[PDB]
């Protein structure tokens, strides 16, 4: 019986690594981004934004985000899913972004992903996983993203009824808001104090 | 063979989320515990990476950045084997790293070290790995640095690593450091993990046998990552 | 013998209030240090409760809620002392316990652990200690179970006990643990004990010769409370 | 010189074992409750209720309370008591009760204590001594209820007094209030945070 | 690969046939010694078992006895590899086992220790080895058992186990125990075993990782049978 | 260089696992038992029967017995059989039955094998392997049975020749006789005293 | 306190029937295993001897055979307890005691030994325990001698006693002997005991402070016997 | 948790300190024999007679035999007697005696025991229990006396039916047998080889 490799922060410079271009560095020809939308991917397009803020409410600017997500039919573009369904062809279901270093807003382009199979036969509300990975943060921290005009959904969802407390459920839902014509959710992150963000160990 | 859901990720054997030692945790860690969840799709699932989207160059620091010259360094080969918690390869991850250069100096706006730049090196590459779990890049070896947490505080030699393979409950990032630096015994950040042989985990060990003669010394290092369990009964993944 | 105060509580022999591991006291437990105070006769007090009120099968686990049979699981007895600190024994002290079936399943609301439910078994039952101290009661061996802290954890089998003696500073609530159970050394809730000969204090222990043939097995576990000190001087209680 | 046995959470099903009935469990004929109470009890007859929140803000719907306190003529029920007074023969002194698992709410019907000898010749005023038990904490929680129709006596209470940050002295203090003809006092607890009620090391 | 005879048994690593401290060895124990014989066709050759004949839940204790509801006791999976003494996995073997319910109460009319039957539990199952020598069960964990070797005698929980494999030679008959049982120490029979490395080849461990989460726990055990030689020169077998 | 796993007894209750049939059990649907003859196997049906006695001259009434044995051409059902000779298909050679809790009796209807080929280009009399396991027997016993109309082939045989106290040799030759019209070998085995059988270490 | 049936014997703490290194055992030893019994009131009762009919003298070696002079030889007073196993002193039970003269010759018919006679010694002695379990005796201290086991076989210095206490499960019949006799080491009797404490458990220790100045040595040696459990719930005694 | 004292054996001269008279010894007014029946016993007097055989068949002059019964009406003369019954004043109830150093033979004039309660509201068939000590022996053999004449109770004896072995249980069974007028019931023991006698562990 082996241990996990042991977790350390991934500090100040994570860019340099996991987004070369933010840092000024052109060493790839292919870059990873955080835009999860191509040519032919199904469903609606969405922006996801918000910020991340410290025990100080004040926002992080070295952070590092990545979000794992299905297809607009609820399927994940992975081996490892069992739905028997066929996947998006055009979706790569993953996407990573840095926060601004001045005002801290970070975002990814993406699609409102579907319906996912539950455990037990039930049925999970829709949602995007994330990962949080920066100065300070010795382990990335995982949490859940939720939407507000699935309200239905969400009330049967599996995993925010694990959460006892019931008052802290509502943060891990984004506002929903129809900016010129573009669909955006804004989900603030906050690490400490007050309407701290619930974060899972999945 | 029908899998299940991850193991369990043992806290013990990492560092906790609230360190006072090291000084930026503080503020950014959660006061509330972490909520344990029953694993869905969502938690064993993954995204793909085909290997036509890296270049020749991706796993290659010595190379990759280089423009007019060689980058000033100690010319180092490091390899080694990501196997699960169960011993078994973690077939085409993706490995992700970053370092700084020789001088301790990293190619970031936010780095204003009095250490020397190279003009000559970058600082990052990635790759996957193989059928066995294994993976090799080729870097010049990072000098350490000192950053403000006290003020005299110094890092020892490290390099970076990220890993996005099978699963995303297996999603990991660290650092490991080079066998007989005096520094390790003395770093803050290291000290956040609560065991000795834990510590002993990230630290790459010479392999004299695969020096390169009259070119590059070599280092072996092998990470674990969280692995499956195998399901004969009941089936509520799904 | 006019007696003084209950000695004080040794906190380095107790659990803290605030145990990280143990995941539910983040949000239970005071961020204020305890008050301490001097004794009056408040603490030193404590109700008592006559030995009529009780029936003849309370300290009988095996029987008290038998129904159509038997409860399905181990036979085992369980007997000891409750003596004070100072080694005095503890007369007439009111004994409560409670524990989970054999499956590991609690008859309770809030239990929906698929271990199953025993309809000949109650898991509750009470007794006074006599005047030397000395406690017995018989019982189906619990089962360990599963709960969620960290996804995939479990308790090792254990019998909760609470106890109300002389002064009300006594007033103790705790658990004991079976010898040779695996799970004690894994267990968060024990581990929010400090030394380790404290969390020993906490195993029953197989009493070999006082099993009853082709019956039952027996396991001895002895109780320690605060103790009152003798006043030979002043006395400043009142 | 032996050690004090250690102490360990009375966990979620602290009820199984000490009161049965809510349980839904009967094994027992005499059973103990929250009423103290009896046909020819002395004394004004009050009722005590509140609710204990935590650090959240959130009522514990699995919380166990236990209270002791003296007759009507701050004698106590015990062997223990030396002061040669006669104590009420049908009063116990002491009960027991949980939460609601519904709302919190946990009371229990007594009498008024009177006025018990303090140390060295004092007077304390009118207290019952309260215990808190439950899932998430691993050592009872002592502390005490003081009333506020009792000022006068309250300002020259010793325990009351040897708390050298007075602004949280008021945390002890029950307010009083006449239902339809019965008097309740107040008492909510606070576990963690602002107004956090002040526990003893008794 | 041209097999010869299977490696001779050795006997010091076995209980012997008499064991006066296991009562009833007395009268069943040959007193001449055992004729060892060079090994025919007869003995490195056995019966085949297809698949096909075995039931769904033949492996599952807990479910293929179950009539109106579940079985009271302790979930418990058990796995773990079948080798031979060469280390390669013994394929296709036909393993079976039987054992007493959580009482310590077996389903048979010979037994009527007071211990409460369980009318949801059988105690009996069967399988057959993968191609790795791999095996799999679920069940109840059996509790242990007064008998009368001594008046006072117990015997610790423990799982009766068979196999069948490739040689006649191999045929074996055995009992395993679990991890921490402090009976174990005590046993009669087991005691009928010489070295105490032996001894401890009888007992399954703990597999911590393996456990499912608000299920079951998982414990490992690996079984050693004899092996054959490899011929390279003469063929006297035939 | 691994270890045999050490042997137990297979206690009192061996027929839980072995027989759930005669411990009045019913979980299996195809049970194994004492009879090797199907509807076209080849050779001539017999049936063998006995008892086994402790060193008290007591039948064991808890005893379970397996027997292996050829095909009616010397061959056995097994992939180990290197005889290049094709099998009985209609055979599975192997058998298993326990004693009458009363009586003691045990007994199998099969076939009587054919000569096997022995060590060396030797040849084997015809003979069943067989095996005893019983409470009070802490390691499988191990014997064989020939018959003895098969006089002429016993003196020839390998392992009877391999007992040097030819004395004991007859301990393992098994009478025949003709019942109403069905044949029947006797074969007693005594564990202990007068007459013990032998037994091998194979 | 209602008393149940006597702990089971240890067959570990005692000699086994057959002991082939002291020779008469070989035929005057069963072959089949002893058969455990349950008890019953003729197991737990025994019975009773009032002490007036015991003389003055009855437990004083030195003058109740005293004729014409003293016997020659070492003065020596034991004393010691008698417990039941759980500590409990057993009061009134009979304590016999018989041994050899100085020289090492036994007042007996079959006994040629060349070691003389002492015609003011006879050797044999009684008393009941009193109600602490205590017990004292004045003696000649016993000489070694010589016996047939092997030719030049030597018994250490010893002193026969036997045991009826309150429970027939309780007869017993042994020796004690003096701590420092060498002899100790290689007797063949003392042997039989399998564990080396339990032989220890039959050595008087010297017991200085007890010695009588200008008169008599003294020996602490203390007996312990089987002991009744208690019971508190079915009583199947009767 | 003490350990019993270690048996030894009672060795050759086991007569001088437990039958001095047997030793031509005379150090005690009192002397302790075989003779259970004092002038107002009551019940029928009965003579116990037998020998003890070693494995050669030769008998042992040099045993010591005590024997341990009920009175007539099966009651205990013991503290430890629970049956609320009234004891014969005038029965010990014990008894003990040595072999003849030349013939070997052993007695005691004794009564025959009535019928004693058993486990669990049984009854045990009429007894009496035996134990021998003597060179050679390292632990006091304990046995049970039966009576042939009462072989309807005997049937139905508790310990007896607990010998699987039922072969055995004959061995307790002594056979009574008119002398002149005396009724005298020969038991032999045997302690080895053939019709050995049964021995417990009580
Ligand atoms: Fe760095
Ligand atoms: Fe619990
Ligand atoms: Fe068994
Ligand atoms: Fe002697």
């Amino acid at each position: 019986e082996l241990k996990e490799t042991p977790s350390q922060t991934g500090g100040p410079y994570v860019h340099i690594g996991l987004l070369p271009k933010q840092a000024n560095i052109e060493v790839f020809e292919h870059n990873l981004d955080n835009n999860l939308v191509q040519d032919n991917t199904q469903g609606q397009r969405i922006r996801l934004e918000g910020q991340v803020f410290d025990g100080l409410s004040l926002p992080l600017r070295d952070v590092l985000i990545e979000i794992w997500q299905a297809d607009t039919n609820g399927v994940y573009p992975s081996q490892a899913d069992t739905q028997g369904k066929q996947v998006d062809p055009n979706f790569l279901g993953w996407g990573r972004t840095g926060a601004d270093f001045g005002t801290g807003f970070w975002s990814f382009n993406t699609i409102k992903p579907g319906a996912v199979p539950g455990r037990k036969g039930s049925t999970q509300a829709p949602h995007i996983s994330l990962i949080i990975f920066a100065r300070g943060i010795n382990i990335g921290l995982h949490t859940r993203v939720y939407f507000d005009d699935e309200a239905e959904a969400n009330a049967k969802d599996p995993v925010l009824n694990s959460i006892e407390w019931a008052t802290r459920r509502q943060t891990l839902v984004a506002k929903r808001e129809e900016r010129d014509g573009e669909v955006v959710y804004r989900f603030d992150i906050r690490i400490q104090g007050e309407n701290e963000t619930v974060f899972f160990d999945i | 063979i029908i899998w299940g859901a991850y193991a369990q990720r043992n806290t013990e054997d990492h560092p906790p989320a609230y360190a006072p030692g090291y000084k930026t945790s503080v503020l950014r860690s959660p006061k509330n515990a972490l909520i344990s969840i029953a694993e869905t799709l969502s938690e064993v699932t993954a995204p793909h990476f085909s290997a036509d989207k890296f270049g020749p160059k991706d796993n290659d620091l010595i190379l990759n950045y280089a423009k007019d010259g060689l980058p000033i360094g100690e010319r180092v080969i490091v390899h080694g084997y990501v196997r699960d918690q169960f011993g078994r390869p973690v077939k085409n991850a993706l490995v992700e790293v970053w370092q700084a250069n020789a001088s301790g100096r990293y190619r970031h706006p936010n780095d204003q070290y009095i250490g020397a730049m190279d003009p000559n090196f970058g600082g990052c590459g990635r790759m996957l790995t193989d059928d066995n779990g294994y993976y090799v890049f080729r870097t010049i070896k990072p000098g350490p640095y000192p950053w403000r947490n006290r003020i005299n505080e110094w890092r020892p030699a490290h390099i970076h690593f990220s890993l996005i393979a099978d699963g995303w409950a297996q999603r990991l990032i660290s650092q490991f450091y080079f066998e007989g630096d005096t520094l390790i015994d003395s770093c803050p950040i290291l000290k956040t993990i609560p065991s000795e042989q834990q510590r002993r985990a990230l630290i790459a060990l010479e392999d004299k046998s695969n020096f390169i003669e009259a070119d590059s010394r070599c280092y072996r290092f092998d990470i674990t990552l969280r692995g499956r369990r195998a399901t004969y009964f009941e089936n509520d993944l799904t």
